[PDB]
Formats: C-alpha cells, structure tokens, sequence
C-alpha cells in the first residue's frame, strides 16, 4: 500500500458557530411586526427537515447555543410598551404593548429578584429615551430603534463565559423617591411565559392596582444586542433574538393607565388586554443549519456531543424548547491520508502506452 | 455567498446527514482513497452545480463583515488549489504525491483535526503544507521514474 | 472591480456593438465551435488584459454591497472553471465531453438562456451542472477509448 | 458531427440592470455643485461613442429606464431653495436656488395639480427640518444632506412596478390655517422646464406677488432615492438623478421676500434672478454601460428590443430626451452547444503518437 | 487577508530582507529562469502556507474599503493566472512562450516597472498581456514542431 | 539562449502605502486608554525584527512617512483635556487631561504662533461642542468620540503636496472679546515634547496664571483624520496618530481652576499636576510592515532610497525620532524576463519518448 495526504476542498462536515463570529443573517416571514431582512418563502428542500444525525466536534470559541442547559442562552418572554399621554383629569397613558419570546436576564437573589447588571464596555449610539414623547403619530406601526440602556445585563457570568447586553429591558415600577418605605420597590413584569403557550384563541387581560403612579423602564423599543466579554472579546449578535422569538406566537396588547379616589386618597390602575397573537417564521440560509435536540457541552475538554439529534433550517411555533438549539456552518477543506495501491502517478501517458504495444 | 437551490437532487442537510455514518470510519484509523471518494461525493456535487446568487436575500444584507471573511477564505483555498499537484485518476479532490510517515503525524492529530480542533496536539496544517510545497515541485515528479520507465520499454 | 483601460485594442462599447451581428445565428440554432470561437475571442481578450484597479475611482466608493456581490458571482464562477474538463484544443473556453441531447433541452430553452430569461420554459442551468459533473470524471474520459488505441497501435 | 456543451465565462452580451440591483457608481465632473463621486476625465475610448446596436433581450426584475415611454422614469426641474432670515421691516428672507432636471412626481389631477403621495415603507433617517436655522453661514457653497419627508412622492403606479420616493420636493405656497377660502391652496413651481434650455446667455427672471406670505415646503437640501415596493421590494437607488441632471445644464438663482402696504394691507412679493448656468458631464464606468434610443418594454412577455440604438458611456447637455436610457451591464458566464468535427479529447497525446510513427 | 503565522520557518521580514541582495543584480540586466527561481523561492513558499484567518483581528475591522480592495486585485490576479500557458519544468512561477524582443522593450522599461512606477518610461502591463495572449493559444503551442517530432521520430 | 517573458504572483518586493490608499489597520495592546482595534500580542516573528535591507523604488502617489524630513509629517504633543464644572466660589473646574504624541499642524510666523488654517473641503459630522456639559458621569473612562473642528489645521503646503486635517487642536486663551488690548491673545500649551521623556518617574507641575479666566478650545476628545487635497483628493487616514502616540509613554493630568482676589480685582489660576505614565505597543501585521532609517524623498523623479534601514512591525517607547518610518506592503505580482537553455515545452511527452527508445 501506498498512503498520501489528500486535500478535500468540500467536505460533508459542519463546524459550530461561535461568539467570535460575526453576526449571520435571521429571516422572518412578516414585514409587518419584525424588522428584516424579510422572506416568506418555505424551505427549498422541506422534504429534507429534520433528518437525525450524531455529532462529536471540538471548537476553538465558544459556541452559540440556545436553551436551558450549560452554556447555552436561556430564553424567556420581552416586553416593549409604547406609552401616548392622554389629556384627561382621570386617565395618564394609553398603552400600546408586544410580548415576545427573548432572551432572559441572570437574576439577583439578594434583592428582590431584580436582574444582574454591569457596567463594563459601554459601546458607542443612541441614549435610551428617559420621557415620554408629547406625541407619537401612527401608534398602530411599531418602530424599532437601536438603543444604549443605562446599564447592561447579564445573561452569562460562569465558566463557560461571561455575556452581557446593553440593549434596555423594560418594566413596571415605583418611584420611591420623596417617599416613604412603604413604596414597593419591586419591579412588575405584565406577561410571564403561559401568556404565548397557554389559551392563545381566548381573550387576555392584566390589571395593576397600587396607591402610587406606575412607571416604565427602561424605554425604547429596542432588541437584545449580547456579546462576550470573558475570557474573549467579540462582537455583538443582534440577531439571536430573532430565532427566539419565532419558537412561540407574539402578543399584542392595548390599554390604558386611569386615576380614581379611593380612601380620600389618589388610586392608580393599569388595564391590559388582548385578543390577537401572530405567528411567524425564522430560517437560516445554508451554508448555514440549526442542530435541535440534547446538546451537551464539555467547556474541560471544549466537545459538543448530540445523540439522535436533527437539522433543521427554519424555527416555528411549534418548537418544544426541551430541545435546544446549536448554530453550525459547513466546513472548511480538510486535510486526509488515504491509501492506494499503486504510487503516485502525475500523467497516464506511460499507462496508455502500456496497451499501445499491446495493440501491436 | 448565498443561494437558493430548489432542482438540485440533495440540498446541504442530506448530504451532511447521510455523510455521518462513513464519517464514523474515518475518524478512527486510514481508510483507502476510494473509500474517501465515495463519502466526499455527493458534498462536491452540490457546490459545482448552484447557479447564481439570490438577489431578493444578497440586497437585504446590512453588515457585511461576515460575509467578507467567508469569501476571503475561499479566496485562499483556491489560490492554495491552483498550485496543488495532484494524481491524474482522481479529480473530485487532490491527492498529493506527499508520503504519510505516521510517526511525525500520530493518527490522534489527524483526528482532533478532522474535529476541528486547534490545539496544540492537533495536527499543524501550516507546517505539513510546507513540507508538501517542497515535496511537490514539477521537476521532481512529472516525468515518471526508471523503475516506470524501464518497464514499459521492453522493446 | 473597475480599472480604467486606455491602451487596449478594443474597449467594452467596440466588444459588444461588433459581435451583435454574429449573435442573431448564435440565437437561432447551433452553430460550430469555430464559430462560436470567433465570437467571443475579442471579448475574452479584453477580459486578460486588464492590468491594476483604478485608485482614485476605487477609493470614492461608500456603498460597498453591489461590489461585494458582484465578486461573489466572479469567485464562484472561478471555482466551477478549476473543476471542469475542457477540450486540448481549445483554450478560449471551455467544451466538455457532455453530448448535447436536444430530446431532454430544446432549442427554445438555449435561446431563452441566452436571452438572459429564467422562467419556467428556459434552460435549468443547476440541473444540467449536475449532469456534467457526473459524466466528467477524470477516470472516464482521460483514456482514450479502444477504438483510439487500437487505431494508433497499427505496428 | 459532434455536438457537446460549452461553458463561455467571458461572452460578449450585455444585461438590464434592474430595481432589485444595488445602487451603482455615477461620476460627475463638477465638485463644486454636485456631491461625489468625481472623475473629470473624458471616456478612456472617446472615438467608441455613438455605435449602433439591435438589442433583443429578457428580464426577471423590472429594468431601471429614464425617458418619456411605458415602464420608465420621466424627467422634471427639481427646486433646491436656500433662504436666509433678515432683520429688516421690508424684506423676510434672502434666497439662493439651484434648478436641475430630475425625476418628475405623479400628479394628483383630482386635486390642484398636486403630487401623488403615499406613507407606505418609511425609512429610517435624519427628519427634514421644518423650521428656518436661524443663522447660515458659507451661502455661496451648497452642502447636500440626505432627508426624510413628511410623506413620499409616488413615481409610478402601472403594470410595470410601484416607484416611491421619501426625497423632499420644495414648491412655493400659502399657510392657509385660521385664514378663509380666499387665500389659494395651490403650489407654486418658480422654474419650469424651458428655464434650463432656452435663452441660456440671457437673463432670467421671476416674480410671485400675493397678499399672503409665501412659504416654502418641503425644506432640506435632498436628492431623489427611489425604490421599488410592488410586485417585489428593493433598494433605493440615490444615484438615478445624477444622470438626470447632466442632461441639461444647471441653473443659479439669487433673491429675496420683500414686504409693501398696497390697500392699506401688506403685500409679500418674491422676486428671483439668475444669469448664470453650470454644464456637467456623468459617466458610467465599465462594466457598465449605457443604451440610448428607442426602447420598448413589454411587460406582459418582459422583453426589451431597441432598433437602431446607440451605447453611450457619458451623459452631457446635447442630450436628445426624444431618447430613453437603459442601464445594462457586462453579462456573467454562459452555457451553449457547439458541435465539433472529430470526437472530444483531453490531451494531444495519441495525436502525437500519429507523426511519431509516420517519421519513423 | 490578515493571518497570524507562528511556526512558519520563514517571516515576511525575512522573505523580503534576505532576497534585497538578488535583487540588486535582477534590476541592471536579463538573469537566467534559475536565478529567478531561486530569488522567489522562498516568497512563494510563504504564501502557500498560512493556514486561517485570524479571526481575533479580523472581526474587529471597521472600514472595509481597503480589504475589499485587495481582494478584488487578488481575484483578478487569479483569473490572469488560469488561463496562461505556462512552461512543464516550471511550477513555482509561470514562463510564457512569448519571446522577448529588447527591441520593443528596451530593458530601462523593465527597470522602472520592477520598482513600481507607472509613468510614461515604464513597460506597459495591459499591451503586454493582449500581446501574450493572442500568441500562447493551444493549438499554436501544445503540438510540438516539425523538428521535434522528427528528432525523437529516428526510428 | 532562449529569453521569454515570465509572471510571478508573489514576489518578495515591497510597494510604498500613499496617502491615495484607504486606512490600514494598526493595533495597540490597551483598551484602557486607547480606542480599538486591540491585540496585546507580540510580533509572531520577534527574532526577525530589525533586519537591516537598502531599499530604491518609486510611487505614483504621494508616500505616507512620518518624521522629520521633507516629505514626511512632523509629529509634536496633541492635548484633551475634560472639563467638570464645580459649584463654588472659589473653583471653577476640575480637570483630566491626557497628553500624547501626535500630528504637528504648521505654524503662522506672522502671528503669535498661530496654526496654519483652511476652510476647504468640510467633512459631513458631529460638529465639535462649544460648550461645557453639565453632567460627566465616570470621568476615569475617557470616552474618544469622532469630531469637525471649525476650521483644518494644515499639516504640509509644499512641493511635496497639501496635507489638511478637520479634527480638533485643544489650547488654553483668553476670551479677549469685550476687552481692552491688555488681554493677552495668544494660547497656551499645557505640555511640551519633554513632559514624555524627560523625567518619567518623578512628578510633573504645570501653573498658569492671569488676570483673566482661562478657557480651552477646541473642544472634543477626537484623534487626528488628515488627508490630501492636492495634487490628488484622497480619503481620510485616522490610523496614522496610533504609530505616533506609541513611540512615547502618554501622561494623565489631574488639576483645577481656582479663583482668588489679587489687587481686588479677581485673580485666575490653573494647576495641573501628574505623576503616572502608560507606555504602550503599536503594530501593524502582514502584508504590511514598517521601514525605519534615513528615508529619502525626491518628488521631481518620485523615488524613494534608504540605506541601511530596518524593517519593523511594532513601535514603542524606544523608538528614537531621529529615524523615520514610511509605510508600506507587500507588492502584487511582476512580469520579468527570463532565459533558459532550450526552448519552451508544454508537456514532458517528447521528453518521456526519449528514454523510452534508450531503454529498448
Ligand atoms: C409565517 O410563517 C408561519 C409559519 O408557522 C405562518 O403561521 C401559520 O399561519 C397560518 C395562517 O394564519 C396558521 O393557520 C391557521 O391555523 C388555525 C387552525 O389551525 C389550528 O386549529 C386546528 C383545529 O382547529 C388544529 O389542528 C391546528 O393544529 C391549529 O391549532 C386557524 O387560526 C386558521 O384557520 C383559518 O383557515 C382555515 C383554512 O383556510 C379555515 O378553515 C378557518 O376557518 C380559518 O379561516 C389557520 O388555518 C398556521 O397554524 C400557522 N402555522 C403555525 C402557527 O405553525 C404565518 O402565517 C406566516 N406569516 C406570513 C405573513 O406569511
Ligand atoms: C464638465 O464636462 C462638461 C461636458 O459637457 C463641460 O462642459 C463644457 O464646458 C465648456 C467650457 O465652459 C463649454 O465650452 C463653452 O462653450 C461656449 C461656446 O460654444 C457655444 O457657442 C459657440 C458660438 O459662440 C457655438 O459654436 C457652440 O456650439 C456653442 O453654442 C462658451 O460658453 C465658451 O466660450 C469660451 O471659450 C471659448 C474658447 O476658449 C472662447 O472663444 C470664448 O470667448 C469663451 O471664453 C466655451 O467654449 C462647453 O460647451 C461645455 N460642453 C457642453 C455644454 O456640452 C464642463 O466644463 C466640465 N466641467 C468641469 C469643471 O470640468
Ligand atoms: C503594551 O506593550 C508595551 C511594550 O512596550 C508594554 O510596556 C512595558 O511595560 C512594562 C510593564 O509596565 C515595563 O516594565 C517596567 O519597567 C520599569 C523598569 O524598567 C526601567 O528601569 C530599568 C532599571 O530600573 C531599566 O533597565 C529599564 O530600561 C527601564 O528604564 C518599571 O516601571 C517596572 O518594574 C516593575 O517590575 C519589575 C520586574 O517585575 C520589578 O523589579 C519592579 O520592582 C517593578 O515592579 C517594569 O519592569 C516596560 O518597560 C514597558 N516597555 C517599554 C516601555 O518599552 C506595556 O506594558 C503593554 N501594555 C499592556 C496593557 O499589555
Ligand atoms: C521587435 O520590435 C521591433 C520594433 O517594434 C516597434 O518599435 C517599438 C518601440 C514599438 O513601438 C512597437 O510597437 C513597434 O512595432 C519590430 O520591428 C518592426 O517590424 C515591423 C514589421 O516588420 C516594421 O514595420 C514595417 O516597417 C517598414 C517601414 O514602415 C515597412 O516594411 C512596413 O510598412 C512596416 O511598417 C517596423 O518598421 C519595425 N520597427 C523597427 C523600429 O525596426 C520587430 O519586428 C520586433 N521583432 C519581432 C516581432 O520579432
Ligand atoms: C450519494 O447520493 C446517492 C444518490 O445520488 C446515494 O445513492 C443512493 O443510495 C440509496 C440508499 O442506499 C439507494 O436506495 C436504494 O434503493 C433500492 C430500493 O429502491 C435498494 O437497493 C436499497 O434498499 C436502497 O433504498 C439509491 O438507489 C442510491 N441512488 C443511486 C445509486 O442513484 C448515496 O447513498 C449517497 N451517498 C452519500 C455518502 O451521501
Ligand atoms: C475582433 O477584433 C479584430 C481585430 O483585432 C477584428 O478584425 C478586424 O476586422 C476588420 C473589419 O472586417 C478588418 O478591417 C478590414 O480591413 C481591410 C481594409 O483596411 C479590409 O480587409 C476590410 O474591408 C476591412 O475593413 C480588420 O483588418 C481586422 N483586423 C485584424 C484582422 O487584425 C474582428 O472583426 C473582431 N471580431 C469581432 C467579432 O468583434
Ligand atoms: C531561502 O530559505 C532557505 C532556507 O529555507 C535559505 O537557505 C539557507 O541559507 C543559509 C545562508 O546561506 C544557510 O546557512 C548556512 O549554514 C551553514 C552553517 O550552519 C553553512 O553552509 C553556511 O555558512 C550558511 O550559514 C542555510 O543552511 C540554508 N538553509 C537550507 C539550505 O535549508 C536561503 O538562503 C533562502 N533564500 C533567499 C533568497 O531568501
Ligand atoms: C382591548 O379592548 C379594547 C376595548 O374593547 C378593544 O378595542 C375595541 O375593539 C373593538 C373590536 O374591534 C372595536 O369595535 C372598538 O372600536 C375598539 N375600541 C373601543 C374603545 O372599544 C381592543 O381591540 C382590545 N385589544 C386587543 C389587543 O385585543
Ligand atoms: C438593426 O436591424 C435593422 C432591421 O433589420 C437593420 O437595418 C436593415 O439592414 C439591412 C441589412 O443591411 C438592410 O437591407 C435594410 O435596408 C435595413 N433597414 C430596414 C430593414 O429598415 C439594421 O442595420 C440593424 N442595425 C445594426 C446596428 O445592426
Ligand atoms: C402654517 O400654519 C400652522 C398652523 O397655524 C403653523 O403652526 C403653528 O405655528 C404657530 C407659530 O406661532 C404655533 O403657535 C401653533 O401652535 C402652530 N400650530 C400647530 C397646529 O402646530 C405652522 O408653523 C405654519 N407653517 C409655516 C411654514 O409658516
Ligand atoms: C441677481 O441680481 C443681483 C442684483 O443685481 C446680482 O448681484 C449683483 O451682481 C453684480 C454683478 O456681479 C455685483 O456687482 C453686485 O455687487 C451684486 N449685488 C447687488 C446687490 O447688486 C446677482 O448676481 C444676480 N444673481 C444671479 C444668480 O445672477
Ligand atoms: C494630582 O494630585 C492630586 C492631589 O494630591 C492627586 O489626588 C490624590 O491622590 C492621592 C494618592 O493616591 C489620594 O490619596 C488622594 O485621595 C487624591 N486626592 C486628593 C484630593 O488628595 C492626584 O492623583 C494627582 N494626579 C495625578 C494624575 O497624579
Ligand atoms: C455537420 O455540420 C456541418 C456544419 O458545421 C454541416 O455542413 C454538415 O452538413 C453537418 N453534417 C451532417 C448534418 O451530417
């Protein structure tokens, strides 16, 4: 036998996607509530999705993935309220609300559940509004606008890296400044998880009641930008969110904040209410794939192993997020011995003058 | 850089699922070169036969940093192949007249690397690519040696 | 991307405007190689004599999208080019041993490809790459067949 | 015979460039008057200019054309005002305009004339100002800034596609809020057409008198950026008015707003002179080209022929507009069948062989 | 376009300090195909040998305009390169079959060129190459001449 | 002999960088203090560094040098300084200040050494501030931010060419306007070239004092961006006050503003003191690579020669300005003619021929 190395340009293998990549494009199916790029059309091989594989790959940086397991995202539900001051005696705001699924801040157990916060590598752009606009014209279109909050939070501060997102996140509060202890100073999220799952054709509503003004915060209409910070620097991925958000229905809400006098003293009272979810879309395009099922990764050795797992392209509602999601791309050429059983030959011309003698 | 291929036979998922199973074999000792031919062959006819960029998805993009790097690796592969010497019977990929010693290169390295490894007990792709630059020059393997030629000169 | 060409024979106008005539039999029906080798012989000349990119143009662009996908298209068709087998005689362009059927592609779907069209009724260029790949390889067509050997080997 | 396929990478045809391309490279020669790019220099092939050609080819998207004919942009005089508060009790405002051929607005024929409008697709940019700066330094140079209208102007609402542009268009007018029906709702064009080809050395002037205020709207000093939106969506193409407005010279105006008591009420009058015009050139650059004459585009097979037609690399003021313009571009490699004399071979090998035996 | 190189033998320092003293006799006159191999040797050997792109580096660019611009000259070097006709015994670098005349091209144009002007003097690149490529073509240089054939043809 | 003509695509040249060229990138090793791109890597190659090469080739465009020749940019100490405001009758700010190397604008011998300025070809941006903000949370961080000055500095206006540069020089002055010609009009720089080399571990004291407030100008933390205007427009070089800025250690200030009564009339005094020092790296990687030494510049023959001179990656706090550095980058490939002792061959097959009719 005679063993030479072979370079194979295309090969059938993948390589995952980590955070010192630069961020890929996310396609959606509606213009009319996401941001693009934009694409309705159905996979060009839907026969081909959700084949079974098993994988066992090392990697350099950390990869991207999603779901609820070591080194991966968590996901967990967003919401974006837009807030239009109303001229009334007896009425402060009326609401405009999108509840979608997004990824989930780490959270302080010393305080009252609040998230965990950081200041390090504040990027350059656009503060987060701190007011509220005097007027808002075309409130049925929703505009999303990049913005810097305050403060970042944390998604990720273990070994297997630290995360961070200066994108805002928002919800309902107190002041409690000029005031006494008896202000709560806990924070209110008006959708949980079973909102987007649970009784999606019946009508859904949220009422906040408390002796002070609810506020709003951070503002913005604006979505997750994480990045890595430890023990790597890389770019942010703004488009994760994106894939997210497709895994279940998105919910649009309405209504209002009103004043009345309760006790001889001001009543203030938050009206949510919803009876409209919208369904949508989100695909990669090859060379790009999704591998979906119980993805374990080894941060001692850096291996990703994945048994009777599946390739996908698109995420749809219909996702079961006891699965999880792991970014991959194909593979660079490779380099490989393989045996022949004759030496290495540049031309056939001696070949073909074997059997011209032959032929005489 | 992007594609939509729709009357090809195999689209990119097929052909990496139905590769995994071979793909076993190779990752576990030196298989023949027909036996690599047969597991590389349906991934190279599917990146010879797409035909032009889709427009309605290449005009939407918005950071094209990604995109830059992907093409400015494929750029290098392809210099790196104009200047290959390979076998004449194989053309799907090249086979290099570079022997395997196999006790400079332990079959661990080629497997952390076939992984997709870069540490420092895989194997060194820069290095071994000098060696075959060397080793592969034209005056020392385009004309066939004694042996090759005193056989077929019987008379 | 874009040089500026002042001591070249022929410039893009002179290239184009010229072949027009010789383009309305080339729509019509097939013609022969040494036809088609005249065709497109000042074109591709223009297309190898280009000699540094144009600084002081180059350096103005701020929108970079249409150039990024306009070399996306180059390199891929460069990488398609490494893989074929062409004809010795012939180094213009490229003819490969793929025989023309004309039951499975009618003249009307060649005279749509060339008229720049991609619906329904016009030539499948993935699928007949596909075809072409597959019948080229370099283990079928690089020995010449028996009744080429047998012809030369008279004595 | 034998016939085989053959691959052309380089052939010598040419394709429609079209509204889902990117936007391309137009170079003016004036840097004084018109933003970048810049190139001063004559076709590297002067005497190639003007050759006549029988053009017969197809289509996907919607070809980009300019001319006065179905499926391509009609051209207009666009006005660019500068004014300048003054402190004086006679006059309001100093002027400075700038008169180039653009692309010309849908007209509302129900209305007063008045522009097609439409709100669909709002794109992301700086607002266009509504209020005068109260100070403007450097009046003699003119800085072109990008700008988002209030609304678009439609371009083109047929079988052949639907063209909007967010640009600002300026028009003269009166602030007709609180005041009565006598006060006129129409707009004003203080050039028209003929002021750019007619009577070039002389001087030229007009004059707007009325008893109310004028107005000028909508401020910003913007180009046109248009885009397709329907059947398929597409970018905006900002270079499109640079050929435009090569094709007839450029006009200069100078003025100011002065006020009189005529009735014993006031009286606001608008004069506007000018006596001097800027001819351009705009070129293309290869592989790039023009195709300039009698172009027709049918929608329903989506063909374009032109008979007798010429290819042009440079656009200046001797422009004919009884012609059209395509823009077309070097086409990519294609597939042909060619037949040969003899069977195919790959290497001369056995053809050697043939002398070597007859020179023995 | 942009690696980090470690283990290679040799840097881009070095690559081009050690070949300034060739160099020197390389700009006064005509050297032999063997000089010319030996000064580029180890260039050519860089070049071939680097394995990814930093990726560290690379993900931090902001303005892509010069990177994109060198790759554009790259692709189009690359596309010169596949279509010459180049000389067996040589592989490193390509020998064309165009014959230097001195007389059309006195050596002073060579000069200036080898040290990277392009003023009026210099040898003109764009000439050149519509010269070599109407003169290399395949059915003008593949087949051996008459006093080839017949030299080996002695029985 | 036979002499054919040769293609080689990697040749072991060099080309000079010109100001024609779009930015390179070169990379410093702190975050801290400096803005990005980062890599606190050493050179892959430090054995090689120093080698000594004489080097003769020419240029169509203008080469970039940096030093202290014809041809080449001085460099000279550039100042920011940030400003606090503080509510006391005795203070008036607080100050951070950061002294560094960088780009020596000309000097008017006419006026009291005053910058050479131009108005030509103003930039599109933020224009820089004219005044103090009220609120400058974490001063620790500096925060570098993109800005146009009221009017370039001039760089070069010579023979050589026309080098302008639209950021922002920072000096301390008096307002002088409502005054008598008592007033001092001159300006001040708080540190000079020996504030980086002489005397780095002791500590560093800088007093102004005058009958008259001190205020700086212009304002904005914003690096040079010089670029050429004649004989050819090119784009903006941002990249070139990094090699510069490393060649010494940069300083931090702290100090304040204070006010007391001297003759009753009030008394204005600035006091700046420092005793920390930050050396840093500077590189550049391959293709591209420095040349250190005596580099001569001849513009009516366009030739660049230096003898004995060194080729380097990094810069830092030993470099010695008796040198300079002319950037440049490995060259594209070269046509040469070539002889050989036989004539040209396309296939060894003859060849092959010949020792098969010896071998029979
Ligand atoms: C972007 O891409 C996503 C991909 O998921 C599309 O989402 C799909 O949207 C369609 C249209 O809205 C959805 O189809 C609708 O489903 C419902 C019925 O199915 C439910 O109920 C039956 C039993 O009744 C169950 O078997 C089933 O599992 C579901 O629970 C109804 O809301 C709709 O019915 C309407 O149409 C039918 C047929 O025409 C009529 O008979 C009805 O009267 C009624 O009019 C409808 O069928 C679909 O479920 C979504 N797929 C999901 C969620 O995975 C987005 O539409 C797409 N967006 C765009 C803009 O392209
Ligand atoms: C960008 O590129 C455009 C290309 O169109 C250039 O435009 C040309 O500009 C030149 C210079 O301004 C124009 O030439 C001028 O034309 C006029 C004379 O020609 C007219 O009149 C005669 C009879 O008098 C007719 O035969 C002829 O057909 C024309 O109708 C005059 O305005 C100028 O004359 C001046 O120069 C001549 C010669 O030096 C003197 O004799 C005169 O006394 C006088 O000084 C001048 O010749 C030319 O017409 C333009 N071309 C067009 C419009 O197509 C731009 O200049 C260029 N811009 C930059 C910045 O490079
Ligand atoms: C970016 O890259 C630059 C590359 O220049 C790094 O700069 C170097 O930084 C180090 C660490 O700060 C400097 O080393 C320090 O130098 C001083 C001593 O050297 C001087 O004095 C001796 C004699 O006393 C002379 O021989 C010599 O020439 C110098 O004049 C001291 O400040 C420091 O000493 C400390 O460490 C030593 C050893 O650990 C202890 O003995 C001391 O007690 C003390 O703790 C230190 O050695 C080095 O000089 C810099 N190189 C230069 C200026 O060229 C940057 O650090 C790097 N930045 C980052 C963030 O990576
Ligand atoms: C080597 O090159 C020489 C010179 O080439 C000429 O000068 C160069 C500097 C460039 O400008 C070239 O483009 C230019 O051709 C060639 O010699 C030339 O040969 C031609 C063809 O035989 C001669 O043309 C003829 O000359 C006379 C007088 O006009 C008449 O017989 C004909 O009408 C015809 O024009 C030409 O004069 C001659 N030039 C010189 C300067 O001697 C030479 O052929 C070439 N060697 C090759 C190709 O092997
Ligand atoms: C690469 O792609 C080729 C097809 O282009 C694959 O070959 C195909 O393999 C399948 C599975 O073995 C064959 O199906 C077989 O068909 C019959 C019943 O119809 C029977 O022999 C088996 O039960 C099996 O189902 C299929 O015919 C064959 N197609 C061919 C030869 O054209 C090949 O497996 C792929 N290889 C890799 C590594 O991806
Ligand atoms: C490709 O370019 C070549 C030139 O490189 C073109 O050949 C040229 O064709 C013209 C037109 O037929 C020839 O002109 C002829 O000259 C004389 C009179 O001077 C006479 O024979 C004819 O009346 C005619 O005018 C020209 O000589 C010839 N040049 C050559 C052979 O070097 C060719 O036509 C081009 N082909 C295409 C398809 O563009
Ligand atoms: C291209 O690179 C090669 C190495 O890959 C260079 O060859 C090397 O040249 C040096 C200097 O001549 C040789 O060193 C010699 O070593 C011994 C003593 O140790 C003695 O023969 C001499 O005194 C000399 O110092 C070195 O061995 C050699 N390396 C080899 C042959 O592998 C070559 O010079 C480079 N050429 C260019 C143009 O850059
Ligand atoms: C929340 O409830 C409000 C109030 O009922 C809904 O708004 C009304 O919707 C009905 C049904 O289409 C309309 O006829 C009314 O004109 C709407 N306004 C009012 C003031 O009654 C609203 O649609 C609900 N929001 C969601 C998201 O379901
Ligand atoms: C474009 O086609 C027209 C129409 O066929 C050509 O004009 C005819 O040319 C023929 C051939 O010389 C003449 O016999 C006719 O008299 C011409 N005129 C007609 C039919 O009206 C024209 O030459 C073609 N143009 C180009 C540039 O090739
Ligand atoms: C056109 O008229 C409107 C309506 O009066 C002007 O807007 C008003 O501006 C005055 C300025 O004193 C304000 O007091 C009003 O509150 C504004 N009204 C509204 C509804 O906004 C507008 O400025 C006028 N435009 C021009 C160009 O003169
Ligand atoms: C419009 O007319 C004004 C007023 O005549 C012109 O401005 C004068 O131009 C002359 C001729 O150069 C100068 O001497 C005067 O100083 C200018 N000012 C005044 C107040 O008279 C102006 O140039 C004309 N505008 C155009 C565009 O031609
Ligand atoms: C300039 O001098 C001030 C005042 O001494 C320094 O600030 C003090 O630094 C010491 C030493 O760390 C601290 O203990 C003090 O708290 C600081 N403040 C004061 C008010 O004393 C300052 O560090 C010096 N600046 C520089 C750049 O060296
Ligand atoms: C072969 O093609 C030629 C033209 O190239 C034609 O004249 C000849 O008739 C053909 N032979 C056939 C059809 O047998």
């Amino acid at each position: 036998n005679y063993t030479y190395w072979a370079y194979v340009p295309f090969p059938p293998l993948i390589r995952a996607v980590t955070w010192m990549d630069n961020p890929i494009e996310v396609y959606v199916n509606d213009s009319v509530w996401v941001p693009g790029p934009i694409d309705d059309r159905c996979p060009a091989k839907p026969e081909e999705e959700g084949m079974m594989i098993n994988i066992s790959i090392g990697y350099r940086y950390p990869p991207i993935c999603l779901g609820r397991a070591p080194g991966c995202l968590m996901p967990a539900v967003q919401n974006w309220l837009v807030e239009v001051p109303t001229v009334s005696p007896i009425s402060r705001f009326t609401y405009h609300m999108v509840s979608g699924m997004s990824l989930r801040p780490r959270v302080n157990y010393l305080q009252d559940f609040s998230y965990q916060r950081s200041l390090k590598f504040r990027p350059k752009g656009k503060p987060c509004p701190k007011e509220i606009p005097k007027e808002s014209k075309n409130t049925e279109v929703l505009v999303w606008e990049e913005c810097v909050a305050n403060s970042a939070v944390i998604l990720q501060n273990n070994e297997f890296g630290t995360i961070i997102d200066w994108a805002p996140r928002g919800q309902f509060y107190h002041n409690c400044s000029g005031q006494t202890q008896s202000c709560p100073s806990a924070q209110v999220s008006p959708a949980v998880d079973s909102d987007l799952t649970e009784s999606l054709d019946k009508h859904k509503h949220k009422k906040l009641q408390s002796f002070y003004p609810w506020e709003w915060g951070e503002k913005g209409i604006s979505t997750p930008r994480p990045k890595i910070i430890s023990p790597v620097s890389g770019p942010e991925h703004p488009e994760l969110w994106r894939l997210t958000v497709a895994s279940h229905h998105i919910r649009i809400w309405s209504g209002n904040q009103t004043l009345e006098t309760r006790d001889r003293k001001p009543f203030y009272t938050v009206d949510l209410n919803s009876s409209l979810t919208v369904p949508l879309q989100s695909c990669v395009k090859p060379p790009y794939m999704l591998v979906v099922g119980n993805i374990v990764i080894k941060p001692d050795s850096q291996t990703i192993t994945c048994e009777n797992c599946r390739l996908l392209t698109c995420i749809d509602s219909t996702f079961n997020w006891q699965h999880r999601i792991l970014l991959v791309r194909a593979r660079e050429g490779v380099w490989i011995p393989c045996s022949m059983d004759r030496p290495w030959e540049a031309s056939p011309s001696i070949h073909i003058l074997t059997e011209v003698l032959k032929g005489v | 850089f992007i594609f939509t291929l729709i009357a090809v036979i195999m689209g990119l998922i097929a052909v990496t699922a139905t590769a995994a199973v071979a793909g076993v074999a190779l990752h576990s000792s030196v298989q023949s070169c027909n036996f690599v031919n047969d597991w590389q062959k349906n991934s190279t006819r599917l990146w010879n036969s797409q035909s032009s960029i889709d427009q309605k998805l290449a005009n939407q993009i918005n950071d094209l940093r990604q995109t830059v790097i992907w093409m400015g690796d494929r750029l290098m592969s392809l210099e790196h192949r104009f200047q290959l010497q390979c076998d004449w019977n194989t053309s799907d990929f090249c086979i290099t007249p570079q022997i395997y010693n196999e006790s400079e290169h332990h079959w661990d390295m080629v497997r952390r690397h076939l992984q997709g490894r870069e540490d420092n007990l895989t194997l060194d792709i820069s290095k071994l690519k000098e060696q075959i630059f060397e080793a592969s020059k034209a005056h020392l393997n385009l004309v066939p040696g004694t042996e090759a030629i005193a056989g077929v000169a019987d008379g």
